[PDB]
């Protein structure tokens, strides 16, 4: 019943967790659009044809 | 099991086997398969009409106001059957699904009765 | 009003347990204030994109 | 279905679903019957939910069963 | 097999001399006739006006053929099987 | 003022279990069953005279009248009519509250037609509808072809009398207009024939003595029983129905002239009874009888 | 093989044709099933009767053409039933094919659906306590107000034409992807003449 | 035949005699019995039938025996409020101690037929499922409705592969 610890496990989650925070898009990035195509070059996803 | 989020709801689980279906009201877990684990069996909805020409439908009243008392949600089709019972009012698409038929009979009419005057 | 079922079964209790009124039942909605779909939501319980660039 | 890191297609890459039609009467009249169905179901569930909120309360504090356990701890003494 | 059927078939006690033996009425308890009592032998002689005391647990040797049978635990692909008339 | 005894009144519940009387061979008769077997106890006189006494307690549990009613009222009632349905359907919907803690006579059963019109299910849907989610062992849901004319003739013709009476008593409810028409053909077929022992220590005596008594043809049942040395159950008979018509010939002439014991019968055998002839000639051979057994 | 009691099988079994071939047993105790070993098979085979072809060893009611299995032979139908706990005998019991075990079931229980094969009726019990039609649910409800007035239980049931200005906005809202506006709809639904 | 003196008492049907069944207040029943002398003679028939009816209608309640650890048989019982119960038992047959415990600490007639009552109501008739928890697994065995299309094929024009073919 005593579970053998997986430390790989809790390494891994505290980096990524730190690298989101330190790499974390910005608004610049993220909500960034091109006029022509009406696609975030962040994601490469259209926008709704109701907003182009 | 335990599922990220979710939450309680009162749908409608497909039975029977090919060209004869029967659903079996109960209230599960969103995440949950359609035909898989439920929390209770509320009630059973028969399509196919009987001998008698009449669609059967049972509903556990008193418990399906217990679970919506606790925070289930309801699915269109189960809402559509609780506003022809008289538990809850008619679905607002129930009401616009019949005029649409209305208007699109009408339109039929009219075709038809020029056929049958013009020639 | 409440809708045709429920409000037969709402009479019929009243009956039951004896008391005698010609009432109709009716539901409360001035508790419920229903807001326009176009409302400001929170944004501070919103969440935020993941750092994914593609 | 599909995971986050499965691939798109290449049939899907070049696809627009353009919204559908709107009729200006049939909108508003559909949009006012949501609008009062969903509130006389917000009274509904209040409704339920002051039900079982009720009977937890009295089963474990009410009126009959402080009446009953009373009873049963004067008939064991 | 056949001395001892015969042997055994020849040394069992009637309902007559049962009653005779003790001087009580032997009576019949049926399901399907519900709880009513069937008289099925009385003794010839002076009827007992003493019952018998009752046991509260009978000190008789059981079968466990039997009582692992009872309490659904004898599995057998042989027992219960349909044959022919006999 | 003054109300007329019912069914259900003690002074007549005694007077038709009397009727009836108590056997334990006919109440008790073995069943064509699956078999056990049986179990054998050794008892003494007074443990036997204990045992037969319990027999007479349960006996009469499983004698127990069944209360009689009458034809219950249809059910017309419209909870509401939604025009705006019309047409959008080419069935009924058939909606059945199933709720453990109510009793059936209670739970709400209602029907939403393809005109839009919400309103409650008859008695024959009620009764149905209870029959698929609340099964009965012995109830079926389409009504059996035995309890045809054709059919019923037959069972007749076999001297099956209350074996037809359990059936329409587990699968119609007692106020149901086929339980009461079931009941009143059979009652109308024993008086034809005089086969009033087959229901004799039954429970559905009482009910057939009701029938008689309100209908006015107790005749064919007073002379069986005065055919049987029954008397006290002859007069019983008469008692009863002076109470229920008070304002009768034999009746009023009752209390003229006090009659008593087998007077009453003489009573009531010229003033009202249809068959006053026979029924004076069957008294008359039984009293000469019981004379012979005096001396 | 054209039997004359084709119609009237009940004949057949009070005839002394049958007297001196069965007597008085059943028509099923003098036959015995050619199987391996000492246990049987636990199913029947299936049919006596192949294209009108009869098998080595046909079953008894096989065997002879003249017995036919009718819901009126009442006499024939008393053999393949227990008389002291009304159960029909699996056919390794009797030894007859599955084709006609499965016609004496239905003859054995259409016979008891017409009364002309006795069978135990138990006495059971009333479905409900009491019998009292003091209630809504079997009796007439008030008739709520917008019922007697011909009116829907909600204003919003029937259509309402809403005011110009708020089409304007719907219009000015969705310029470009537009459906021609719909008039109130018809007071009943219309129909194919 | 069975091993052991008094076989039935190895038995389910035996075990399920007992008419004690504790409250939720009592947690363990210790009991003192002497081998030898007259007086005690109730409380060891008491140990050798009831003792296995008791535990097996109470099985989250410890029971442990000591012998002759006193001059006298007695029996203690410990709730969960931290009291005793002291139940001297010299002279007495096991039925009168089967009885006595009955009264002080085991449960009424009442208090049982109620729990029996909440079960009935955890199978309803009316629900639709495997033959283990519900009566009917589909609505086809309903007479009236529909029946499986494994046994009665249903009509070309309620079939799919039709539908289909007679639209197009
Ligand atoms: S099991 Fe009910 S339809 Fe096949
Ligand atoms: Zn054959």
């Amino acid at each position: 019943k005593k579970v053998r610890p997986r430390l790989i496990a809790e390494l891994a989650r505290r980096v990524r967790a730190l690298r989101e925070q330190l790499n974390r898009p910005r608004d610049s990035q993220l909500y960034a659009v091109d006029y022509e195509t009406l696609t975030r070059p962040f994601s490469g996803r259209r926008l709704p044809v109701r907003a182009w | 099991k335990a599922y990220r989020g979710g939450h309680l709801t009162i749908r409608l689980a497909l039975g029977g086997c090919t060209n004869r279906p029967f659903y079996r009201i109960v209230a599960a877990h969103n995440k949950c398969p359609r035909d898989g684990r439920f929390v209770e069996q509320l009630g059973s909805y028969d399509p196919l009409p009987n001998s008698h020409g009449e669609k059967l439908v049972a509903l556990n009243l008193d418990r399906i106001r217990h679970w919506i008392g606790c925070g289930a949600h309801l699915s269109k089709p189960m809402e559509k059957l609780l506003g022809l019972a008289g538990f809850f009012p008619l679905h607002p698409m129930m009401i616009t699904n019949a005029e649409r038929l209305r208007r699109k009979r009408a339109r039929e009419v009219l075709l038809a009765s020029q056929k049958t005057d013009a020639e | 009003p409440y809708p045709p079922l429920l409000r037969a079964m709402i009479i019929a209790e009243r009956q039951k347990n004896g008391d005698t009124s010609t009432e109709e039942p009716m539901l409360n909605v001035q508790r419920i204030r229903m807001e326009p779909w176009d409302y400001p939501a929170k944004q501070e319980d919103k969440g935020r994109a993941k750092g994914t660039p593609v | 279905r599909k995971t986050r890191h499965d691939p798109l297609a290449k049939s899907k890459i070049e696809r627009v679903n353009m919204p559908p039609a709107v009729d200006p009467a049939e909108f508003f009249v559909l949009m006012e019957r949501y609008q009062h169905y969903r509130q006389t179901v917000r009274a509904l569930r209040m409704e339920f939910v002051s039900e079982v909120q009720r009977k937890v309360h009295e089963a474990r504090a009410g009126v009959l069963a402080e009446r009953k356990a009373l009873k049963d701890a004067a008939e064991h003494r | 097999l056949t001395q001892g059927l015969f042997r055994g078939l020849s040394r069992q006690e009637t309902h007559q001399q049962l009653a005779d033996k003790k001087g009580l009425h032997v009576v019949e308890i049926r399901e399907e006739c519900g709880p009513l009592p069937i008289v099925v032998a009385s003794p010839r002689g002076p009827l007992r006006k003493d019952p018998e005391p009752e046991d509260e647990v009978p000190d008789v040797k059981l079968d466990w053929e039997d009582v692992k049978t009872a309490q659904g635990m004898k599995r057998s692909v042989w027992s219960n099987l349909k044959r022919a008339a006999t | 003022e003054t109300k007329k005894p019912t069914f259900m009144d003690e002074e007549v519940q005694s007077i038709l279990t009397k009727m009836t009387g108590l056997n334990l061979q006919k109440t008790f008769k073995p069943a064509i069953q699956e078999l056990k077997p049986p179990t054998y106890k050794l008892m003494t006189q007074a443990q036997l005279e204990e045992a037969t006494r319990q027999a007479v307690e349960a006996a009469k549990v499983r004698l127990k009248m069944p209360p009689v009613l009458e034809e219950r009222v249809p059910i017309n009632d419209v909870l509401a009519e939604d025009k705006i349905l019309e047409g959008t359907e080419t069935t009924k919907y058939v909606f059945t509250d199933i709720s453990y803690s109510i009793p059936h006579r209670e739970r709400f059963i209602v029907v939403r037609e393809p005109s839009g019109t919400l309103r409650k299910a008859s008695w024959e849907e009620r009764d149905r509808m209870i029959q698929v989610y609340f099964p009965k062992e012995g109830r079926k849901i389409l009504t059996p072809i035995i309890f045809k004319e054709e059919n019923l003739r037959t069972m007749y013709s076999q001297d099956r009398h209350v074996d037809v009476l359990n059936l329409c008593f587990a699968q119609f409810e007692p106020d149901s207009t086929e339980y009461i028409k079931v009941h009143h053909k059979t009652y109308e077929d024993i008086d034809k024939r005089g086969k009033y022992d087959l229901l004799r220590s039954t429970r559905y005596f009482g009910g057939m003595v009701w029938y008689f008594v309100n209908n006015k043809k107790i005749d064919g049942l007073l002379i069986d029983q005065i055919q049987r040395d029954l008397i006290d159950d002859a007069t019983n008979l008469v008692q009863l129905y002076h109470v229920l018509h008070p304002d009768g010939q034999s009746a009023q002439g009752a209390k003229d002239q006090a009659a008593e014991g087998i007077n009453l019968i003489k009573v009531f055998a010229k003033t009202e009874a249809q068959k006053g002839a026979y029924i004076e000639l069957t008294l008359q051979t039984y009293q000469e009888a019981l004379s012979r057994h005096s001396a | 093989p054209i039997s004359p009691y084709k119609d009237e099988p009940w004949k057949y079994l009070e005839s002394e044709e049958y007297q001196e071939r069965y007597g008085s047993r059943p028509v099923w105790a003098d036959y015995r099933r050619n199987h391996k070993g000492g246990v049987p098979p636990q199913r029947t085979r299936k049919t006596c009767i192949r294209r009108n072809k009869v098998v080595g060893n046909p079953c008894p009611i096989c065997r002879d053409h003249k017995l036919h299995v009718d819901f009126r032979n009442v006499k024939l139908l008393e053999q393949f039933v227990c008389a002291h706990t009304g159960i029909i005998f699996y056919a390794p019991y009797t030894g007859v094919c599955v084709k006609q075990h499965k016609r004496l079931t239905q003859a054995i229980q259409k016979a008891r659906d017409h009364g002309l094969l006795i069978y135990h009726i138990p006495q059971v019990e009333p479905r409900d306590l009491d019998f009292s039609t003091s209630h809504g649910a079997v009796s007439a409800t008030p008739p709520a107000p917008t019922l007697v007035s011909g009116d829907p239980w909600y204003p919003w049931y029937n259509w309402k034409q809403p005011p110009e200005r708020e089409l304007s906005r719907l219009r000015r809202l969705y310029q470009g992807h537009l459906q021609e506006e719909s008039g109130p709809p018809p007071e009943s639904m219309p129909k194919m003449p | 035949p069975m091993k052991g003196r008094f076989p039935i008492r190895r038995t389910l049907q035996y075990l399920s005699q007992g008419n004690v069944v504790f409250k939720d207040s009592v947690k363990v029943m210790t009991v003192n019995y002497n081998t030898h002398g007259e007086l005690g003679e109730g409380a060891r028939k008491f140990v050798f039938f009831n003792i296995p009816q008791i535990q097996y209608k109470n099985p989250w309640v410890q029971i442990m025996m000591f012998k002759n650890m006193t001059p006298s048989p007695f029996l203690r019982f410990y709730l969960d409020s931290g009291e005793q119960v002291l139940v001297d038992v010299e002279t007495k047959s096991n039925k009168e101690i089967m009885e006595h415990i009955r009264k002080i600490l085991g449960k009424n007639e009442e208090t049982l037929r109620e729990e029996e009552e909440e079960k009935k109501q955890l199978s309803h008739p009316a629900n639709f499922g495997p033959r283990k928890y519900c009566l009917r697994e589909c609505i086809c065995e309903v007479e009236g409705q529909v029946p499986c299309p494994s046994l009665v094929p249903l009509p070309k024009e309620m079939r799919g592969k039709y539908k289909a073919a007679l639209k197009a």
